[PDB]
């Protein structure tokens, strides 16, 4: 007699998944690449879409986590002494 | 092991001469259930694969003349060749069905003698 | 004191009252409920397989080095137990190896009788691998050697490294017995089933190896018969199987 | 009735000889005979398919292996560690416990 | 691969343990032209591919973004990354020795395709660093528990 | 037939065969082309380990006036597929008389050396085969159609379990949709 | 009403609830103490031989005359029961022959299924004797004939004299059953062991003969399948032996 | 039944000409336990019993030159004959170890072409 | 003899010696060439401290018709090895009469100033010596072989303990395998 906890609905649909990778700059130019944007939908990623589409009706809370890594752009007029980057994430 | 002797080992003979050849067993190849000797006679034509001559040591095969006939019982046998023809010059080997190592005899080489 | 042992309606072995070695401390037993993973019932053939399979006798000469049998391949042709190795898929069995010698009081020598679980063996050529034809014969022993073996796909059969790359005096770690011809005559080891799975296929896997190594060599004077016969007798214990089919392999 | 075609082998190596029987392999085993031109016929062994038994002459134990399968319905004999003494014509025959009957042809083993 | 630990494990035939793996990652700035200059912080992904799991052919592969393979995202400058793996085997123990073969026909390799697979560990930089190269050195401190 | 409905219907032709085979497959759910797209084998592809029994059910979709007999053989994991009806009879078989019953439930035991079993790993001649052989034929009165159809239904049992979740092999798309 | 019968861990036969014929009025049983003459114990193989041996199906055509099997030669190759006929000297067994047909409601015909103890058969040539190759095949039926057989060492296989020189309508004296396709479908006869000695060697002796003779011939119209398969299934009962040895004969 | 095809059925060639010959199987004679093709190559000299050429479809025998070499895998094979000599004019038969009916191939008859 | 089995057999030749030595070694397990490769001295090399008794057992592997006497002397840690049989008699000895017993179990006491003892550190003339001397010879009847063989077996006792685990001196390889 084995255990069936590995295939419960919580253990099958609750894994964190990278669903969106975007980039955003910090200086001027066009007013589009200075920020990022993601409408929260579970349809753009096929791997998670197929797991959610084993069911008709779902009900859940969300647990979103943001992994932000920055870098210094090349070219002239360098960052030099950059103090610390602060980011606003708005829901 | 049961060994099968053949005597003579070979003999040269002319046309129309009744020849025989003995094949004596080191053990009586006759069992007391059916009383049927376990002995086989074989003709290996010069440069050819052998064929059957006499099975049960008593019965003929098809396409075989009466110049090939099994004869005997117990532990001593012979194959009477009544009227020899131009198809008997070959080597003949006797064989036993009784002991599982199915050894053949020495092998008589019926030789042809010309003018 | 000369008590006879009858196991099944075929076997008789005569033996005096001596010492036994029981495994790693357990007797062989049948599989219980919370020990298996297979989807069926074992259907053990107790009514037909528990008997004595006395193998051929080896001759302990003056210049011999040692012998090994791999198990359960050592009973591959031995009767109905060899048939169950054919017409099944999984198997599980303990054994009662009984080893005894017939020497006089004017002979001398000493044997070490080991049962080595998972005695994986190295090859006689490095950067190469063994074949199955050099690990074990089906019923006859495989001899150790005094000197170095030098083949391509053979086993390193030098005697003081025991084929496993260890010290031969340290094989006393596994279930063992000493046949010292001065005092002892026989040796009997009761091996259980040791594996990491409850049942394995007994064609590919070698469960253990029975090694018999002479540590003090055999000496005798000129009147004496110049060998001592060592007779091994294997009796399987609590054998149970699964997977009835035809003889797919061999 | 059929036998392997003539083949050239190398000493200290093996040879696999085939035999083809139209008759079903039942109640009667397949004979194997080795012919020496200087001497006589020599039995190697028989594999009896009806009860499935396999047996060899003491002389050939450790030399000849006899193996007959069911669906292919062809009898095979393998010899190993070949030397000049094995060069010979090998025949396969049938036996219904009534006679050795016939053999047929056979590739002349030629160890060279 | 490590003889010192191999000899201690090969005092036993059958073993059973959890793993406690710890990663000591120290990076450096490579020499040459087009230097790193202001490098913000290095983040590293350590992925444990469970036995029979998608294995990365190279960098920027989908295997890295597979949900099945557990991963750790670790930022430089703090305590090292740690993970624990349970006893992962179809069998009931690992075996240091296997007197047998991998296929049922006694064919293949003499004890190498056994169910003694613990998986793989793959480590890469998460950053997209264009100017400058950063060479990191990983140290794996393996430890059995229970 | 894979691009039609003919890849669900097992044809049982009527006439004079009496010694041939109806079907046969290797019994490995979630790996076999026969089983990897059904509901049981779509869930098994989400996991790396599996353990339990498989329940098969064969429904004879013929007319009520038709009568025949089939031999439903099962071979164990380390065993060869039966080649004729006589070899399949001496193994593990049931006799499905379609005049008496319309469905033949055939549950398959769980036999393995270890506790769980890898799903994507392939172990040839270690899974089992379920074949079916003609025993009598298919006897119909005047007015009934001679050829017929069988449908198979596979599921799990109560002792079923999975472990070590991962990604399904079926979905190959990787980049986001648009 | 479609109750399944499982006998041993290999066999399944599906059958409805119908009538049986039990021998001459006795069920098969094991040998008691005041019934044998042998100097040993039987050691019956109950654990392995009690299963269903479904032979190949014969085709009852329109112009067929009858079939017979001689027992116990009819299970000479059938599994482990054939092995016990090899590796023993004496044997004693009852049987449960189950015969059933698969016909439609638009077929008609009638069979008589007899078990004839000591059905010694005469030869097709007077002043001559039969051979063993013409009495029975090992697993397939032997056909009766409408006309007169005329061979040298064959059996007089004319159908109305039943091979024994009697009236074929008087074979109803022995244990029998009528398969009438209008009402009946199956037939099951439970034969005990009948001999004048408690145990006989089951290579030379034929204990009984199972004859299946159609008295009303098979008729059908043009839509119908032009045969009815008759399937025989033999299950041995209370088999016990003596004289363990090798396979001396065959 | 597994059948063994041979193409060409026969071809006549002169001295010092590299010849090949294909033997294609109706089923892949390669199993996934040891990865060793089950194919045998055989030379039946004119009026002679056949001898072994290549076993395991990859390995040579003793007293055999490098003008006899197995080559291939799966279900298609060939036997490269690099430098033909005056001992190759014969019939060659391929064979499979896999399916129990051990059928041989069609049989290539490597013919000799003179001046 | 180290590359043969002759490095396990202590030779006891038969004849006229009666005053010479059979063997002798310095009793320091895990450091002595005699003891550092046995099971006791392979475990002691994994640790830096050790404490406890050593149990020796000498088995006379001769014929049952042979008879003799050996003097098994033990010297304390601060003491010189005995030079003849008379010096060894006045020390700590047992008389092993091989006609009566086949094995002579000789347990060795634990004597040290401190609690544990360093394994790799060598302290000459502070460990003890176990020597063996001929007392009578080896008397055999006509038909028995004159020369014989002794085997020695060493182990620990119940009071044994180790401390301060480290790496074994035996394994010198450092780089990973391949």
């Amino acid at each position: 007699y084995h255990s069936r906890t590995e295939s419960s609905i919580e253990n099958f649909l609750c894994r964190a998944a990278c669903v969106y990778i975007a980039t955003y700059k910090s200086a001027g130019g066009t007013p589009t690449e200075r920020y990022a944007s993601w409408r929260i939908n579970t349809r753009q990623m096929v791997q998670l879409r197929r797991k959610f589409e084993l069911f008709t009706y779902l009900r859940f809370d969300m647990e979103i986590t943001f992994v932000i890594t920055s870098t210094q752009d090349p070219g002239t007029q360098l960052a030099q002494d950059m103090p610390v980057l602060t980011h606003q994430i708005m829901y | 092991d049961i060994v099968m002797s053949q005597s003579p080992s070979s003999l040269a003979v002319s046309v129309w001469e009744k020849v025989t050849m003995s094949c004596k067993s080191s053990q009586s190849l006759l069992y007391s259930n059916t009383q049927k000797n376990y002995l086989a006679w074989y003709q290996q034509k010069p440069g050819q694969s052998p064929k059957l001559l006499i099975y049960w040591a008593s019965t003929r095969e098809s396409g075989v003349p009466d110049r090939f006939t099994g004869s005997g019982s117990g532990t001593d046998f012979t194959l009477t060749i009544s009227s020899v023809k131009a198809e008997d010059l070959a080597v003949y080997y006797c064989q036993q069905y009784y002991s599982y190592p199915l050894t053949f005899g020495a092998g008589t080489k019926l030789e042809l003698k010309r003018a | 004191r000369v008590r006879s042992i009858t196991l099944g309606n075929s076997t008789i072995t005569t033996q005096e009252c001596a010492n036994v070695v029981v495994g790693y401390g357990v007797w062989p037993s049948y599989l219980q409920d919370n020990e298996a993973t297979a989807e069926d019932q074992p259907t053990q053939p107790d009514v037909a397989t528990c008997r004595f399979y006395t193998l051929d006798s080896i001759q302990w000469q003056k210049e011999s080095d040692g012998w090994w049998w791999k198990f359960p391949e050592a009973l591959k042709n031995m009767g109905l137990f060899g048939q169950n190795m054919e017409y099944h898929y999984l198997g599980r069995s303990g054994y009662t190896i009984h080893v005894q010698c017939n020497a006089s009081k004017f002979h001398q020598g000493c044997l070490l009788v080991v049962c080595v679980p998972e005695a994986e063996m190295g090859c006689s050529d490095v950067e190469r691998e063994v074949v199955a034809a050099s690990l074990s014969s089906e019923d006859t022993a495989k001899s150790f050697s005094r000197t170095e073996s030098n083949g391509q796909h053979t086993v390193q059969t030098v005697v003081y490294n025991a084929g496993m790359g260890v010290g031969v005096g340290n094989l006393t770690i596994f279930p063992h017995q000493w046949i010292n011809l001065r005092t002892n005559n026989s040796a009997t080891i009761v091996m259980p089933y040791i594996n990491s799975v409850p049942m394995d296929n007994m064609f590919r896997h070698y469960n253990f190896t029975l090694m018999i190594i002479p540590f003090a060599k055999l000496e005798y004077t000129e009147q004496a018969s110049n060998y001592v016969p060592i007779t091994v007798t294997v009796a399987p214990m609590c054998a149970e199987y699964n997977g009835l089919r035809l003889a797919s392999h061999q | 009735l059929q036998q392997s075609g003539a083949e050239l082998a190398r000493p200290w190596a093996s040879v696999k000889i085939s035999c083809q029987a139209f008759y079903t392999f039942n109640s009667y085993g397949m004979q194997w005979v080795k012919q020496r031109p200087g001497q006589g016929l020599e039995w190697i062994g028989t594999i009896y398919p009806g009860n499935g038994q396999t047996s060899y002459n003491q002389r050939f134990k450790g030399k000849a292996t006899l193996t007959a399968d069911k669906s292919p319905s062809t009898a095979y004999m393998q010899l190993i560690s070949l030397t000049s003494e094995d060069s010979a014509g090998c025949f396969c025959a049938v036996v219904p416990t009534v006679d050795f009957d016939y053999w047929g042809q056979g590739t002349l083993v030629t160890v060279s | 691969q490590m003889v010192q630990l191999r000899r201690k494990f090969e005092l036993f035939t059958y073993l059973r343990f959890d793993m406690e793996i710890t990663f000591v990652i120290t990076s450096t700035q490579d020499p040459g032209t087009q230097l790193a200059q202001d490098m913000p912080v290095l983040t590293h992904q350590i992925m444990y591919i469970p036995p029979g799991g998608p294995v990365p052919n190279s960098a920027t592969d989908f295997a890295w973004q597979s949900s099945t393979n557990p991963s750790i995202f670790w930022t430089e400058g703090c305590a090292p990354a740690r993970m624990s793996v349970p006893f992962i085997s179809i069998g009931n123990a690992y075996s240091n020795f296997y007197d047998g073969w991998s296929h049922f026909t006694q064919e293949g390799v003499y004890g190498f395709n056994s169910l003694n697979n613990m998986g793989h560990i793959y480590v890469r930089h998460v950053n997209e660093q264009s100017l400058g190269v950063s060479t990191s050195t990983l140290r794996v401190y393996f430890k059995p528990k229970h | 037939n894979i691009n039609s409905m003919e890849a669900y219907r097992i044809p049982v032709t009527g006439g004079d065969q009496l010694h041939t085979q109806v079907f046969g497959f290797q019994m490995q759910p979630g790996l076999n082309s026969v089983f990897k797209r059904t509901l049981l084998g779509e869930i098994l592809n989400y996991y790396a380990h599996w353990s339990g029994s498989v329940k098969l059910t064969f429904v004879f979709c013929g007319s009520a006036m038709a009568t025949g007999k089939f031999l439903l053989a099962y071979s164990p994991p380390g065993a060869s597929p039966p080649q004729n009806r006589k070899q399949a009879m001496l193994g593990t078989h049931v006799i499905w008389d379609v005049g008496l019953q319309s469905s033949c439930v055939l549950c398959i035991p769980w036999i393995s050396q270890t506790h769980y079993r890898l799903v994507q790993q392939d172990e040839y001649t270690s899974a089992g085969y379920v074949t079916c052989w003609y025993q009598t034929g298919l006897i119909v009165p005047p007015g009934a159609p001679p050829s017929c159809t069988i449908l198979c239904f596979a599921s799990a049992c109560n002792d079923f379990s999975v472990r070590n979740l991962r990604d399904t092999p079926f979905i190959e798309q990787t980049q986001l949709l648009q």
